[PDB]
């Protein structure tokens, strides 16, 4: 009862953390991400993290076990406010435009390398006024759309 | 197959929710 467009989009969160993709997200790799996210969690934390739904008690997280844990963190906060988040986290120097440089720096360093023909074309996916930058007005349309 | 800004963006947007 999942569109392929969602599976997909669970596939490549699940991948921004398994960057070794040796299939598990460790309690390094959730550190990683929550780290490049501004967050500083303790070993601790990330431990809880993963016990809470580490059904296979294996110490890591699968592709079950994370849409488990996201299933569940993401119903103690809206949309729009993740949306938000996400936005402030491409737009690095905050100047109110995701630049082109800005997504492919931003993906980079969660995983996912992309090329410069690439990341523009993903920039033009979104940009509505054509100046080849993304402002919060258009990456929300493109969240909501 | 290729990503789209969508489905980065969204994959961002589900993996900011850990805050
Ligand atoms: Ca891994
Ligand atoms: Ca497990
Ligand atoms: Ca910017
Ligand atoms: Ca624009």
């Amino acid at each position: 009862q999942l569109t392929e467009e969602q599976i997909a989009e669970f596939k490549e969160a699940f991948s921004l953390f398994d960057k070794d993709g040796d299939g598990t997200i460790t309690t390094k790799e959730l550190g990683t991400v929550m780290r490049s996210l501004g967050q500083n969690p303790t070993e601790a934390e990330l431990q809880d993290m993963i016990n809470e739904v580490d059904a296979d008690g294996n110490g890591t997280i699968d592709f079950p076990e994370f849409l488990t844990m996201m299933a569940r963190k993401m119903k103690d906060t809206d949309s729009e406010e993740e949306i938000r988040e996400a936005f402030r986290v491409f737009d690095k120097d905050g100047n109110g435009y995701i630049s082109a440089a800005e997504l492919r720096h931003v993906m980079t360093n969660l995983g996912e390398k992309l090329t410069d023909e690439e990341v523009d074309e993903m920039i033009r996916e979104a940009d509505i006024d054509g100046d080849g930058q993304v402002n919060y007005e258009e990456f929300v349309q493109m969240m909501t759309a | 197959r290729k990503k789209t800004f969508k489905e980065v963006a969204n994959a961002v947007k589900i993996s900011a929710s850990l805050m």
